[PDB]
């Protein structure tokens, strides 16, 4: 029972996947269709889900929340959640070095800390595509 | 806890930053699609 | 002047088709085609 | 006077296969704790714990090899 | 009651041969043969290049050629009767500090002041800071020792295990259960002594650490 | 058996090295 | 002929590779110790 | 005399594990270790995969080469042959 | 009497494998929890926890040596 | 009498890489641990991983430094 | 015999510098998995890490004073 | 031999300080970690490592009193 949808697009309502991966703001966990009843922050990243069946797929996502209950119902919500084919890798790496660049020009610490969040946010998406 | 958090940025504000990321790297293909998800459309009356 | 690039540019192409010969060719043969570079060129 | 060398050899070498017994021992409960995480019995948690069990008791009966050598 | 014997015949010959055993033909197409371990050089060289990223990536080609090296002298050590030259704390010797040396001397030929202040870690508790100080001199002139003796210990205790329980086996002409079931320790062991080219791994990617660390 | 003398074991080493590196410099990705 | 094959590298990475005199110094010095000892 | 050990290293490259290298590729594939990894005399060796012969026989050779340095170490059980 | 100090210290010795027994045991157990965390079994998460077993085995087995040297 | 001295004290020397071999058995286990939590294994994650192997296994090697040297 | 009892008491003392590295291996862990959770390297955590580094390896070169000052 | 049992005994004893320094290196690991996690640093997350570190150091430091009675 995986309930993955952004605020516009639907994946998977109530599919048996059994395993599904997400970048958690603290790290990485998978679910197993057993795994501990918790409540995920999302974190720039991409969620590959693995179906029951032996084909997977792999969405790069936004911030969000992963919600696992104790019972098999995952509500998984990303706030922009897309497959990566229609991303760019060319300005991927172009974004990454620009932000890399602009890090420093934010004096806030407030600010320099969203410039990081952009920078981690472009690591993730290099990494993924 | 993070450099965004407990620093003056709220988790919106990160997930707003992270959204808007995302939709950047995203082709002008797809680009129509990203501008109808981002809302400027409300503002502030005080 | 165009229709003399033009005849070099034939030229080269069909060397380019008639050189290829066997896929069992050497290092330094392959050269004509896709050469190495100087000391300090290959990063990755 | 050789025979009280090796019952003095053959009492310290076994402690050296017990030693191996808290090696086990964090296998089991690091089993434990990925078995609370993410319960499956038949994945590879349990494959795992008893690979590593395996590894430590084989140290431990490598060990007590070398004290039966020393008793022979 | 068999003394070990790790004897010292005529080196040259029997270190010299693992270099013939990887041919180097001058062709696009490799045989079948060394392009396994042309594909196998260029793995082990991205990992290794991947930590380094600097000017230093001109030593990777000489580390890849000691990898090499190490790693078919100790894989072919594992034959019936084959002397390991590693096996002789000599040769290791000669390697570890020559290396080292080298990768300190490189740190002190190019900013050489910020080199020695590698021993500062950024700071640190004043109280404790000539202990901390001492303490990391003498890991640092410890580690060319180190790095000899944790391939030398253990490529000697392999064979001396080896060994033993060969002999354990041999002389075992009591219950043959007993014998094969030593014997299929035996062959276990022996898969867990083809790992002793993860020693090859932790020598060279400790000494490309070190090298990176102080280049 | 316990390693000795150590002189000539540590020289080859070398001659081996620059074997190595040159047979391994023709070598290419 | 094979000198020329590595003798960039050689002076390339020599500069502090070939430290070897420090190793042939210890060595020596350990020799000149055992026969001390022999 | 070495060019004579050249060229037998050189003949035995090209019987196994062997522009003008297509002739050699072409002896490669054919791989006439692979057909009689125990040369013509016999049939063949006891591994029977990965065209591997060439390998065999190097270390086959370099095992009883250091048996031969290794026999004077060691000495015999019985005077009499074995069982 | 010297061959009673060879008994002794060989038993002295080989108690000292006990501690890379731990250590083995230890990666191997903190392997089970990494995979029951990320199943990444094939990727470093196995890769590493075989290069810490083969670095404490190395550890053990260095230490058994000399054990093997008093003994001979 | 004194070689006899020798034997034991190097057989009890060796034991003291026990200590080296759980630290470096706890170093890799929780190095494992640490990758499967965040996968950026590549970063300190893993130097101070190796660097913490290469502090933690100079007690066992100072130890039997000292073994051999009583040994010999 | 009052040099044998040197040698023994020198061999059993520096014993005491196993803790050590054990000591040492489960601080540079600790770094490692608390490093993937926080990525504050430069900061206040690596400093307490080399803090508790310096006492693990200051208590074990202490034992190992104190085997030397047995030994002579 | 009295002599000889004074050095033995010193030498047997003086290797609980291992203990206290594997428990220091404990200590300051679930510090780090714990810093980790929180970032309250300067509150009683140093005091209680503070703490554990000089309940450990006195635990050696009694161990290394018992060493000096068995010398002296």
């Amino acid at each position: 029972s995986f309930t993955f949808a952004s605020p516009t697009q639907v994946f998977f309502n109530g599919a048996n996947v059994r395993q599904v991966d997400v970048p958690t703001q603290t790290g990485a966990f998978g679910i197993l269709a057993s795994h501990v009843p918790t409540l995920q922050v999302l974190r720039p990243g991409l969620v590959v889900v693995h179906a029951e069946d032996g084909t997977t797929s792999k969405y790069f996502v936004s911030s969000g929340s992963v919600t696992v209950n104790a019972d098999s119902s995952v509500q998984l919500l990303a706030e922009e959640a897309v497959t990566l084919d229609m991303l760019d890798p060319g300005v991927a790496k172009a974004n990454l070095e620009k932000a890399q660049s602009e890090l420093l020009g934010a004096a806030d610490e407030a600010s320099r800390a969203e410039i990081q969040i952009r920078i981690e946010a472009n690591e993730a998406l290099v990494k993924a595509l | 806890v993070a450099y965004w958090r407990q620093a003056g940025l709220s988790y919106i504000r990160y997930s707003q930053i992270c959204a808007k990321a995302v939709r950047d790297a995203l082709k002008a293909e797809f680009k129509a699609n990203a501008e109808k998800t981002s809302g400027s459309n409300v503002k502030i009356v005080k | 002047l165009s229709k003399a690039r033009i005849e070099a540019y034939e030229k080269e192409l069909e060397k380019m088709k008639n050189i290829i010969p066997f896929d069992q060719m050497t290092i330094e043969d392959l050269n004509e085609v896709f050469p190495e570079t100087k000391l300090d060129k290959k990063k990755y | 006077i050789d025979t009280a060398a090796k019952f003095i050899g053959a009492g310290a070498a076994t402690v050296g296969v017990a030693g191996s017994g808290a090696g086990i021992g964090t296998v089991f409960g690091s089993l434990i704790i990925g078995y609370a995480r993410n319960p499956s019995l038949k994945q590879q948690l349990f494959s795992y714990a008893i690979l590593g069990f395996a590894l430590s008791e084989a140290m431990g009966l490598f060990c007590l090899m070398v004290a039966f050598l020393i008793l022979f | 009651i068999a003394p070990t014997m790790m004897g010292l015949p005529i080196v040259t010959l029997i270190i010299m041969f693992p270099s013939l055993l990887f041919p180097t033909p001058k062709r696009l197409i490799n045989n079948r043969t060394i392009s396994i371990q042309q594909w196998l050089i260029q793995l082990t060289s991205k990992q290794m290049m991947a930590i380094h990223n600097q000017k230093g990536q001109t030593w990777s080609l000489m580390l890849m050629s000691l990898i090499m090296f190490i790693g078919s002298t100790n894989i072919l050590g594992l034959l019936p009767h084959s002397f390991t030259p590693t096996t002789q704390l000599s040769m290791n010797l000669g390697m570890a500090i020559p290396l080292w040396s080298a990768t300190v001397f490189t740190g002190f030929r190019y900013k050489t002041k910020t080199s020695l202040a590698h021993f500062l870690p950024q700071g640190t508790p004043a109280l404790l800071i000539p202990m901390l100080v001492i303490i990391e001199t003498i890991s640092l002139f410890i580690q060319p020792v180190a790095l000899a003796v944790r391939l030398t210990a253990n490529i000697t205790a392999g064979h001396l295990l080896i060994h033993l329980i060969g002999g354990a086996t041999l002389a075992l002409l009591n219950i043959n259960t007993m014998t094969a079931f030593i014997t299929f320790t035996i062959l276990i062991l022996l898969t867990i002594l083809e790992f002793a080219v993860a020693l090859i791994q932790a020598y060279v990617f400790t000494l490309l650490v070190s090298l990176y660390l102080h280049d | 058996d316990t390693s000795t003398w150590f002189i000539t074991i540590t020289s080859m080493i070398m001659t081996l090295f620059i074997l190595f590196q040159l047979k391994i410099s023709n070598y290419s990705y | 002929f094979q000198f020329t094959g590595i003798k960039k590298y050689f002076n390339s990475y020599t500069l502090t590779g070939r430290m070897n005199c420090v190793l042939a110094t210890y060595g020596g010095i350990a020799l000149l110790v055992l026969y001390f000892k022999l | 005399a070495s060019v004579v050990p050249l060229k037998d290293r050189r003949l035995l490259e090209v019987k196994l594990g062997e522009i003008l290298m297509r002739d050699f590729t072409p002896s490669g594939i054919a791989g006439a270790f692979q057909r009689g990894y125990y040369r013509y005399y016999n049939k063949y060796v006891n591994v029977k995969k990965g065209s591997v012969a060439g390998l065999s026989m190097v270390l086959a050779a370099y095992v009883v080469f250091n048996y031969c340095r290794s026999y004077k170490e060691l000495k015999h059980e019985r005077l009499r042959k074995y069982h």
